[PDB]
RNA sequence: UAUGCCGCCCGUCUUGAAACACGGACCAAGGAGUCUAACGUCUAUGCGAGUGUUUGGGUGUAAAACCCAUACGCGUAAUGAAAGUGAACGUAGGUUGGGGCCUCGCAAGAGGUGCACAAUCGACCGAUCCUGAUGUCUUCGGAUGGAUUUGAGUAAGAGCAUA
RNA sequence: UGACGUGCAAAUCGAUCGUCGAAUUUGGGUAUAGGGGCGAAAGACUAAUCGAACCAUCUAGUAGCUGGUUCCUGCCGAAGUU
RNA sequence: CUAUUCUCAAACUUUAAAUAUGUAAGAAGUCCUUGUUACUUAAUUGAACGUGGACAUUUGAAUGAAGAGCUUUUAGUGGGCCAUUUUUGGUAAGCAGAACUGGCGAUGCGGGAUGAACCGAACGUAGAGUUAAGGUGCCGGAAUACACGCUCAUCAGACACCA
RNA sequence: GGCUCAUGGAGAACAGAAAUCUCCAGUAGAACAAAAGGGUAAAAGCCCCCUUGAUUUUGAUUUUCAGUGUGAAUACAAACCAUGAAAGUGUGGCCUAUCGAUCCUUUAGUCCCUCGGAAUUUGAGGCUAGAGGUGCCAGAAAAGUUACCACAGGGAUAACUGGCUUGUGGCAGUCAAGCGUUCAUAGCGACAUUGCUUUUUGAUUCUUCGAUGUCGGCUCUUCCUAUCAUACCGAAGCAGAAUUCGGUAAGCGUUGGAUUGUUCACCCACUAAUAGGGAACGUGAGCUGGGUUUAGACCGUCGUGAGACAGGUUAGUUUUACCCUAC
RNA sequence: GGUUGCGGCCAUAUCUACCAGAAAGCACCGUUUCCCGUCCGAUCAACUGUAGUUAAGCUGGUAAGAGCCUGACCGAGUAGUGUAGUGGGUGACCAUACGCGAAACUCAGGUGCUGCAAUCU
């Protein structure tokens, strides 16, 4: 269980890690989600900087 | 257990010889070896430093360091599928001159003697050696030698 | 039939540009055609050097061909490099050339053009000298890409070891120090 | 063995840095000090339930030990280490010799 | 129950792809000879350098 | 289909399978080197002393595409446990090779210049062992020059990103 | 050491036999629950399961061990040794 | 003790093979001058490396050369077995263990009737021709060929490994 | 630096085989710490004089070898020393063996570095070289038992057959010193020596561990002949009868019982005789189940004990044919 | 040619017995104040070259000598061994083909040669 010639990797995947993976899909459709969060706010504070 | 310590299997070839025992005659030291030198590795087990193992004993080598009491030796030693650079430290009672680098060494002495001489006179040198040729055509002469006919031999005990 | 040789062993070489490049086909194309009609020596060179791959066509730096144009008698030579041209912000001095490259950087060109030099590509060449008509081949250092310190790693080489984090506690204990065991 | 006692050998020393007489001494090591990180790593870890975390050795091989001289320079008064061969009775030194009755 | 050692086929390996000669360089390992001749051999060298360097004229 | 000759049952472990060694009554369908984080080599692509837009912002025909600031990762400097120190005597060295190019030539060749790379001798940086100048908070400073010592170093940068 | 032994039956059938007024046989209720019970003691019994029940989960446990491992052609072609 | 005598030695030996085995057979060569050096020398002697000249037809034995050198990476394997010869243990073995080589493994094909290993030959698909080992009474392609002898068995003999 | 060792020879009161003395020979036949081999004669040996190269600095090299480690060794270089008139020799033992990683602890070195907000002294941590050790010697920290047992495997490996072998067993020759009144061979036969067999027992581990039902008996058939009887013969130390030794010969038969599970053995009795064997040590979907060898149990000896015993003893499930072939 | 001093190879030089040696040299030899070492000026040390000497050493020669070193078509192309065969033989082993090739034994010869420096009727 080890190499022919190649660089002792530290690889931490020893626990249940594959119960806690969180891939970024909601990436784009949180970016949408800002911008209207950002408008709405400008619309309540209306003639205000954010 | 098993045994393969440094002078092991050496009874015989690190023996002396038969009367030639006791010491080393001076010719030995009076010798001078010079690096590019072709020079044997036989030990002389009457000497017990700088001695080398029963693998060398034999070989022959090329001087590449000289110092005090010793010189220093480049061998050929195939392990597996492939030669190294094995480098000796020898005391000078192991080691002689190559009589085959010597008739080398006046041989090209020769050849430069032959030219040089036959660049001005009648040439037919031919430099190089050719193998045993086969043998001319002789006639062999009957006088006083007129063939003994032999026959093969009976048998008999002792 | 008892065989000398491995039968059926292919030449080792490169025979064509693994690279699918239109424009590369293309200069291929015109200097497999010289090499095989001109009957000079350099048509060969570059046709192999055009097929060589991107570890063996290291970048040529600019301070590199004004060091190869310093050279007695080699001062008004067209520097063929059969790879990048790259820049080199080190020297200051740049003579007048003209150097036959695939790519240059905007820095090498601009340094380049500056002294008063003509960028030229292998076709532009080709067209001038046909038989590298007063030409100075270069080649950049193979012996330089950091793979190359790892290669043949063993004791007592000298050579890198293969790792990720480069401080203490990472590959400097045992068996690379006399105090701890022993070393390499 | 007898190693007889003060000898002349070399000395370091940063002063000497030749053969001077040093005082010899038989070496023995000191206490554990009950403060060394490896002591306080032990005491840490053998502390709670678990009980023995770290090995025992109990397989003696070895009948004799490494006998090591602690030579003292008698000028500068710097010492050094120096190891013999194993040995079972140790001399400090000496009732030589008798070099032949 | 197994077996210890062979020679056999060892040979063979060895032919198939290998016995090599180290390939002899000129200017040799000078690593390893008397250190006092190559303390001085270094100042012969950069001496005849200093003399062609002079005899550049 | 007949006839001459040939043809042991496949798969498997095995030095050795037709085996009196194992699985297999038969058929349909399902049924076993995958994806991922991090990496070695080799190759392609981009840009190249740099490189990488996409964590984020702007934008949009709306999970797409397009555009973008400041950082950050890696590289551009190594060596020491560390405080530290830190890469040109010279044409960035000499020597033997070395493709290609230049010169004289019909050519054979000779001569010159010689990249990569190869061997070798040096020089430069850090470490270790000394050497120990001008000086001076009189114990600090470490010039200067050496060492069969040592480093995963310098010596006209090759790398970054993606596949 | 009969029958049956792909049975009537995952323990039955037939003959022969032990004992048959008590340390007897037995229904219902109730208590004892798994490293625990219960045992006139065979590691016996604890729902056809017992030298540690059954159910689910951790769990797709691990296996230097067995078995399997799915198209064709072309070229090259090993090891059982250190 | 002396001179003779018979026979021996894995762990005796004067002598001493065969087979295997080291090295050399030249440009990095030879020859003649001369240059530094802190090494060495009584020395102006050396030693290492050179400068400058000189000798390339025979470039300093034969034969071959299928291109020669170089590097990276990674598969499988790490139970092997058999045969002539050398050989250890053992009464011995289709036994156990070695040495060199060749084979099987991983190999079909012609032959030994049959057989992993023996002999002959190693293999794309066909035609034609010629042979190997082995055979040519009949099975069975091919002389109940030729030639000189031997043998008569109420248990004939008949092709190496091999029965 | 002086000398020559083993042994032998000739000799000197007590003194002799052996105490000490003297000369002669003496190639090592002695000695060198050990095993063995090599080496050594103005020495490497024995006696005497002075010392501490058994030292400091680190590198290269050889053997084992991956050209890693460890161990041992080599040759220099730079220091400092020892000896000697000096040449020189000396980096432990004349040479080939005598030994040990990380982590931890401890020591030696050095006006050293660190303890990160800044100082000092303890304290701790570092840097370079040792030591405390791993003998399973490239280095786990470790007692049994299972006949209540389990799982993954294994014919890489035992307990039965079979196969090569034939030591061992069984049978059979050759030679014939001799036993048999005399007389080698009527019948036997020493010392040797050549076989054959696979009804013993071994040796081996080739087949089988996703099982080939593991002793004996009962029943039943067939075959082998190394012939017990019978048929017909030859030989004799064959008068008869009886017996013995062979030949052709396996056609023909070769038993009833007591004890034992036994195969084997041992007795009684009849018979012409109560020969030896094979056929998966024939024969368990043919039986039987006494023995063997699951679980219960007792005794002895052993074990602190669980338990052990190819020691003894008692109780202990023997499944399926309807398929093909053979008959 | 002789001898010495220092040697090379290290028996053709050593061993055993005898017999010669002019010159010079070497030696034996003489003495014990000194340096020096002994139990003993025996060995070692110093002094003399005087008192004597070739008897020893040393050198040379001799011997059907020992030993050693050479050579041979001496034994012997033997023993052995590399290679080859569907050679032989129950086997043990053996013959042939192509190569390589001893040791003993027998007989013949030999008995140091040479380097440097100095000396010598
Ligand atoms: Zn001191």
């Amino acid at each position: 269980a080890i190499s022919k010639n190649l660089p002792i990797l530290k690889n931490h995947f020893r626990k249940h890690w594959q119960e806690r993976v969180k891939v970024h899909f909601d990436q784009a459709g949180k970016k949408v989600s800002r911008r209207n969060a950002r408008a709405t706010r400008a619309a309540k504070i209306a003639p205000r900087p954010l | 257990g098993k045994s393969h310590g440094y002078r092991s299997r050496t009874r015989y070839m690190f023996q002396r010889d038969f009367r030639k025992h006791g010491a080393v005659h001076l010719s030995t030291y009076l010798k001078v070896y010079k690096v590019g030198d072709i020079v044997d590795i036989k030990a002389n087990g009457s000497i017990q430093k700088g001695m080398p193992h029963k693998f060398y004993q034999g070989k022959t080598g090329v001087v590449y360091n000289v110092t005090k009491s010793s010189v220093g030796v480049i061998i050929n030693k195939m392990v597996g599928n492939r030669y190294l650079e094995k480098r000796l430290n020898l005391r000078v009672e192991h080691i002689k001159h190559s009589k085959c680098r010597q008739e080398f060494l006046e041989r090209v002495k020769a050849n430069a003697a032959k030219r040089a001489e036959a660049k001005a006179q009648g040439v037919a040198v031919q430099l190089k050696r050719q193998p045993a040729q086969p043998r001319e055509s002789r006639i062999v002469s009957t006088e006083g030698n007129v063939p003994q006919t032999l026959a093969p031999v009976p048998y008999e005990t002792f | 039939i008892d065989h000398t040789s491995k039968q059926h062993k292919r030449s080792g070489h490169r025979t064509a540009p693994k690279s699918d490049n239109v424009y590369l086909k293309l200069l291929v194309k015109l200097y497999t055609f010289l090499a095989r009609r001109t009957d000079a020596p350099f048509n060969k060179v570059v046709l192999k050097a055009l097929f060589l791959s991107k570890i063996n066509r290291p970048p040529v730096s600019v301070s590199r061909i004004a060091r190869a144009l310093k050279q007695e008698g080699a001062a008004n030579k067209t520097v063929v490099v059969v790879g990048t041209v790259t820049d080199d912000a080190r020297i200051f001095e740049f003579p007048k050339t003209t150097v036959a490259a695939l790519r240059f950087t905007a820095g090498a060109r601009a340094k380049i053009v500056k002294a008063g030099g003509e960028c030229i590509t292998l076709d532009q060449l080709a067209v001038r000298a046909p038989k590298g008509q007063n030409t100075l081949i270069l080649r950049g250092p193979r012996n330089s890409r950091e793979a190359v310190r790892h290669f043949g790693m063993g004791p007592h080489k000298g050579k890198a070891p293969r790792i990720l984090s480069t401080g203490r506690k990472f590959e400097r204990a045992r068996g690379r120090r006399r105090s701890k065991g022993f070393k390499v | 063995v007898n190693v007889p006692k003060t000898r002349k050998t070399y000395c370091k020393g940063k002063t000497c840095r030749k053969h001077t007489q040093h005082k010899v001494t038989q070496y023995k090591a000191g206490k554990a000090s009950l403060f060394a990180q490896g002591k306080r790593r032990y005491d840490r870890k053998q502390s709670g339930f678990g009980g023995q975390t770290k090995p025992v050795f109990h397989k003696k091989a070895k009948t004799t030990k490494k006998v090591v001289l602690r030579l003292e320079c008698v000028k500068c008064k710097t010492r050094a280490q120096l190891t013999l061969k194993r040995c079972k009775h140790f001399e400090l030194g000496g009732e030589k010799k008798q070099k032949g009755q | 129950k197994s077996k210890n050692h062979t020679a056999h086929n060892q040979t063979r390996k060895a032919h198939r792809n290998g016995i090599k000669k180290p390939k002899t360089y000129k200017y040799p390992s000078l690593k390893g000879v008397d250190p006092k001749f190559r303390r001085n051999h270094k100042h012969a060298l950069h001496g005849t350098a200093k003399a062609l360097a002079a005899a550049k004229k």
